[PDB]
């Protein structure tokens, strides 16, 4: 979903949750997954932002 | 439920029976997002249009 292309600042709130985050990264980061977070900030040409909001 | 017997009570309202057994289960586990986990308990022990149900035999008997 990444290399063909995406945005990576898909903020999801509309407001069942348990507030992860609105950011994909925060997501990635409240499970415990290192691989996702690894792979981002790295890999894509355009990548995530540590200090989004 | 009339007898005290806390324990087997208990066990009988939350049975969940995985496999060739679902049908006799009594809670079943749904669609689970993150950490949220849904339950669906079923309801024999509710008065609505069910006369002589646990509630009462609880609260009364």
């Amino acid at each position: 979903l990444v290399e063909n292309g995406a945005d990576v600042h898909l903020r999801a709130c509309g407001r069942t949750c348990f507030y992860f985050g609105e950011l994909p990264l925060s997501l990635a980061a409240c499970t415990k997954q290192w691989d996702v977070v690894t792979y981002l900030l790295e890999n894509p040409h355009q990548p995530a932002s540590l200090e989004a909001t | 439920a009339k007898e005290g017997k806390i324990e087997i009570f208990r066990h009988i309202l939350q049975r969940e029976f995985s496999g060739p057994y679902q049908p006799l289960s009594r809670k079943f586990t749904e669609w689970c997002y993150g950490p949220v986990r849904v339950s669906l308990y079923d309801l024999s022990s509710v008065d609505s249009w069910e006369k002589n149900s646990v509630l009462e035999i609880i609260a009364f008997h």
